[PDB]
């Protein structure tokens, strides 16, 4: 269904990605590297259904719910590097922020051969549906947390796509213009 | 066994002339028939085929009429570069064969 | 253009073997059917024989029959003549040629010769 | 004997694209590498690309990549560079030449070459 | 990445006397290295190869040794017919490669 | 049904025939004569749907497909004329050649008192259907093989019409202009 | 049995190996470097009876067959080096080449911890029994492809030892010289 | 066994044939030509065992009996000849004659279709073997009768292959030189 295209479980802009440029490339990728403290932030992804490109012809061709929004983020490690996050990975469109983030859906991933999480984030919304406006539907954040390490080894940099995909509810709501199309 | 046969074993013609070449077949042999010409130590040079058609590169005062067993090689106006042996040859049945050719020389006092 | 280029004729003795080549060019020469002809010293021509296309139906004249054999490498457009159980009859300027059928006739016309290798066998 | 004979070279506006055609002799062709090797007027020999006997493996020189081509022609024994892209470094005389391996080791030697084609990109 | 690279840009000799080429490589090549002569206007032609056999048709007066990531190539008694240009070349690895070339010029008053 | 007239067992052009005018006449009609050699070709005739004129109509009258294409022959021979071929008699559009149609569907025929084959031809294509289009179908090749064998005899010349069906399919589709018609 | 000393897997010359000199050594090992690329042909070996050193005496004690020729590989990598070929390895005196080779008995090998390779030649030939003569009886080819991949690491070469072996017929047949002996 | 060799129908000299020299050749013909009279005899064939080709080895690798000598004939007519005769075709060694044969062992064919004949032989001697010696076995006469019958024809000569063989005894005895081999 159209679910499966939106949803089998795509990969994300998510943000515009300080490009090599990679970063369109990427999308799915924040950077891992290692770090002079750990818990220094590197991110802030906002999240709309609009912004990102799978999710912007889908949100158009539908201005409804339903559903929910699972991020499960991949690694290219190495034996030689490794690393570790944590990832809000955050409803809508709260706090913004570390702790409160942390206080949020969860996961917590040890990068080395899982290569695999899943950080699924729901719309916790007063209604059902959100529709296609402008400011933001909320941010997802992520934390790299302690880098990568290591070996001899690799260069230095790991990265992550971030995957993306909502249940419950596969099934939207009223079609509207989609995004591609002609005229 | 289709054999060929041309008439003039030399033709002795005045420069300026007209020359008139035959060869006969001893079975028909539609219009399969090319003329051939030849100067000494060269390779041979193909002027008519399909009985009538001239060539690439091969001037109008040649050219070649008739059908089935009896055919005509006409030069017009004989050039100083027409000096040559002439051979015909049918490719109407296997195997392909020539005639023993006709010699066209200067005619003179 | 079509230049055909023939080597390989010499002094042969009588019971001899030559094997002559001609080499083709400016033409699709694996689809055109290809003769050797000779010409002895004091005659005409004859043609000898004749290949088709693939090296596939080849024809010989009766004098060449068993003794002479003709192949084609199309992959280096070349045509070969091998010539066993050579006589005397059998010296002469060898000249590759190069016909074609025109359009769906029966009847193949040279259009080109080479320039002749001599076989003097003798 | 090795006889490499070159044909095709022209003068070539840029963005435009010719085939050079080189043609062997006096040897297994099939057996033998071949590359081509060109020549830029106030300049010294770069290797151009080689072709390895099936036609199989062939190499080129980081300048040439993608532009130019090499395609072996085995049963007409006949070596082939189709150059794309025709930009004025390009501009040379162009050489076929024959390289071989010896007995059993990995150096290939060139043992003939051609004439020269030339290749005015201009 | 494979360079190599011939020392005299243009060796001066008088005629008669000894030149020596030298071609070094940035990388060990072993043995595979050859030398090449070349006219103005005229293919290139193969004087030594495996480093020190000579090809057919190549004087004794010229001759190479060495291995490695150094080579000389040494004519005794330089002849009117040896003025020329002279190039190395290695193919111990892919790609294949050649030097900038020395030019042997005529050395006189 | 249209099929039947399509398709009992009808005779074809096949090729243009050289012509007695004969070879309209003919259509059916390679010549069978004798021959300096056997094995030498003599014809090659093209097949579609379009071109000879029985099929074109049908052809016209429809764009698709179904069908397999059954090309039997008949001969006029005598006692004393006899003959043999090898027809190949080709589907689709290969090799056009020799023994790469011999090795094709095949029918290996007496010309006795038989005086009938079936040489069917398959359209082996890619897909279903072919549509009518101006390249070709494909070529049907025939091999006179060994000339006539005698008397007397009859004159030298003799001939065959061959003989054209499908099945298994009878039935096709799409129905488009068919060739004959009024305005 | 005499067959277990021949059979029980043994370890080839194979060819002469440029050596170190460990081609004596080696026997076993072709070599595994990095390469320039991958598909190029580092080998082409012969394999007789006659020829390399444990198959010589053996060959030589008998002249006929029962057997098959089972040529195991196993790999002296590293963590650090990896590798990967395929080897043909090939019966009995074919194409010398790629792709005939490729098409022929035919193993996929790994080169990592399994350090062990099953290419088992067969004897195709017209004869149940091959006698010993000089030509050949035929060809083994390997090719390297891909090279190892890796590390830091291991010095860079890596490097295989063949097996050998036959089957199915243990049991050979007529006795003759053995290469061992006095006098 | 030996006996089949012999004995498979073979054909035979019979005589030296006044020849083409196509009576070697033949062997096993007697001519078939109209004729002008009909009941003109043109053949006498001797028979031994010695003499013509195949019976010679046979017989000298055994000197004595067990056996019967089956003639049979075939022919080369066409429709257009045809042919009749009457064969004798004798035991040992009578009367050499017309009547005296046709009184003998008997065969009548019609030379059309049938291609085939019976007249077999049979040793009518005193003693169940005769052994190789030199003056004869007896003879085998041959009569054509009437000639060939028309068309335009066929040229005009027709010719006859004879065929041997025995019963029905197949086995001899004692062996002998053989006719072929070594030294």
């Amino acid at each position: 269904d159209l679910v499966k295209i939106a949803q089998l479980f795509s990969v994300m802009a998510d943000s515009t990605t300080p490009s090599e440029n990679h970063g369109v490339d990427a999308k799915g990728y924040f950077k891992w590297s290692a770090t002079t403290a750990p818990q220094s932030i590197v991110h802030r992804n906002i999240v709309y259904l609009r912004l990102f490109p799978n999710l912007n012809v889908f949100v158009n061709s539908y201005s409804y719910f339903r559903g929910s929004l699972v991020l499960r983020l991949s690694v290219y490690a190495s034996t030689f590097n490794r690393g570790r996050l944590r990832m809000g990975f955050f409803p809508n469109a709260t706090t913004d922020s570390t702790s409160t983030l942390d206080n949020a859906i969860y996961t917590i991933c040890d990068i080395g051969s899982d290569n695999s999480f899943e950080i699924t984030i729901p719309y916790s919304f007063s209604t059902w549906m959100r529709k296609t406006n402008g400011h933001p539907i909320g941010l997802f954040q992520i934390e790299v947390l302690n880098r990568l390490t290591y070996n001899s080894s690799s260069p230095s940099e790991v990265y992550c796509i971030v995957q993306g995909k909502m249940g419950q509810d596969a099934r939207f709501f009223c079609p509207t213009g989609s995004v591609v199309t002609f005229q | 066994e289709i054999v060929m046969t041309q008439s003039p074993a030399t033709l002795s013609v005045s420069p300026g002339e007209r020359a008139t070449l035959s060869c006969r077949a001893s079975q028909y042999v539609h219009s399969t028939l090319a003329w051939y010409q030849q100067k000494p130590g060269q390779a041979p040079r193909l002027l008519i085929y399909y009985a009538s058609t001239r060539a690439t590169g091969i001037p109008d005062r040649f050219s070649g009429s008739g059908s089935g067993t009896e055919f005509t090689l006409t030069i017009s106006s004989l050039q100083s570069e027409d000096f040559a042996v002439y051979y015909c040859q049918q490719y109407n049945n296997w195997p392909y064969t020539f005639g023993q050719g006709t010699k066209l020389e200067i005619e003179r006092t | 253009e079509v230049q055909l280029l023939d080597s390989g004729g010499g002094l042969v003795q009588p019971g001899g073997s030559l094997r002559l080549s001609c080499a083709a060019s400016g033409f699709p020469f694996s689809d055109y059917a290809m003769s050797w002809i000779r010409q002895a010293p004091g005659k005409g021509l004859e043609w000898v024989s004749p290949i088709s296309g693939s090296g596939g139906r080849a024809y010989y004249a009766d004098s060449v029959k068993g003794r002479f054999t003709i192949s084609r490498d199309n992959s280096e457009g070349t045509v070969y003549l091998q010539m066993n159980s050579l006589s005397p009859d059998d010296t002469a300027l060898y000249y590759c040629a190069k016909d074609g059928s025109g359009s769906h006739y029966n009847n193949n016309y040279f259009d080109s010769w080479g320039q002749g290798t001599l076989v003097t066998v003798s």
